[PDB]
């Protein structure tokens, strides 16, 4: 019974942390992608 | 006793997490998914009685500020990994260091609180267990406990 | 690790384009967005912690030559479309290649660090109109790479 | 600061063709109108912080001392043709001078300073802009340093 409760307990925690590291690296793509796009429309405005 | 408040920020934010709702309160069912998501280890026993507690209010959704309580008592239990490598040592009858999946699937399946066969799959195919070849407890436990 | 002279040109071009003085200075926060708008994207979590490794101890905000410092000492190609499509199939529990908007949503603003609502509609509206609700992550994942 | 004398009489006899009131001192917007007249570079954030600064000085009239200030003001920009040359060029996804009048009015209208639509229907029609076709910019910048 130890093992079986401690080994799920495992599985969801590592099931937390792989939707943690996504969630991280899908925000900061996102961030990056986003200023991307905030800098060629400041080029943008300012040629116009 | 008080629990630091990066803690407590981070069961938020992982209550939050599953929180369909937004509220602060979940489902029990949910309770439990997000207990073990935490890494900690309560029995499916202490898991019913955190249920029945809960259900003595009627309410059926773990409230934030229950749920920290909550937290702070599975804080107050702590087994040590010395405990599980004994438990996994008493499975090792051959005592080289490796069992066998297949037998360690059955105890897993037909001993106390039975569990899915796909769960079985899962500790499989995620831990790389071979179908028949022996598995070391000692790098289970190891990779178990490194969280 | 100097910078070629062309880049220097272009974050100089970038300063100008943020800052309203153009005197090359710029903040923390206009900082990490022209970190993120050069390609190279740390995490917000990382990029604070730049921040408070070069303290603004130039004239206190990142100047030119804190800027250059940073770009050369933090310098990588980590992002991969490759690992952003992998990211974004562990966000697919059904694994079709469409995440649920809704639960995309509550991911981006509960999970971790918070992102501003603006920015998530951003990224729905970026992203092709799906009739299910889910946003076809491969195709997002394709203009990333495009831009 | 200080500029040639020939500058000096052009700006006043500029100022005396736009002196309705016949002070010598030129009004804030004829300010604008005689440095739209004279090949200047104001801007229309700058058109405003001029006016402003004027409000506060409270005459309403510029005189020649602050009208060589920002003559040093405007010359200090040292433009040319080549980096709007440029500009067009990364608005010219042809890259072969001719530009499509549609979208490049859209950007230039839309994004940045905001053009009235009379204003765009006669510049176009007066700069040999074709309704809807490539039309070439070089020409325009080579006669704006022409003047």
């Amino acid at each position: 019974i130890r093992i079986q409760k401690t080994i799920r307990g495992w599985l969801l925690r590592k099931r937390y942390l792989c939707m943690q590291r996504a969630a991280i690296t899908v925000q900061r793509y996102v961030r990056g992608y986003q200023a991307r796009c905030y800098a060629k429309f400041l080029r943008r405005t300012k040629a116009a | 006793d008080q629990l630091t408040e990066e803690q407590i920020a981070e069961f938020k934010e992982a209550f939050s997490l599953f929180d369909k709702d937004g509220d602060g309160t979940i489902t029990t069912k949910q309770l439990g998914t997000v207990m073990r998501s935490l890494g900690q280890n309560p029995t499916e026993a202490e898991l019913q009685d955190m249920i029945n507690e809960v259900d003595a209010d009627g309410n059926g959704t773990i409230d934030f500020p229950q749920f920290l309580t909550m937290m702070a008592r599975k804080m107050k239990d702590t087994d040590s990994e010395e405990e599980i490598r004994e438990a996994f040592r008493v499975f090792d009858k051959d005592g080289n260091g490796y069992i066998s999946a297949a037998q360690l699937r059955h105890v897993m399946t037909n001993l106390g609180e039975k569990l899915t066969d796909e769960e079985v799959d899962e500790m499989i195919r995620e831990a790389d267990i071979d179908g028949d070849g022996q598995v070391n407890y000692e790098q289970f436990v190891q990779m178990m406990t490194a969280k």
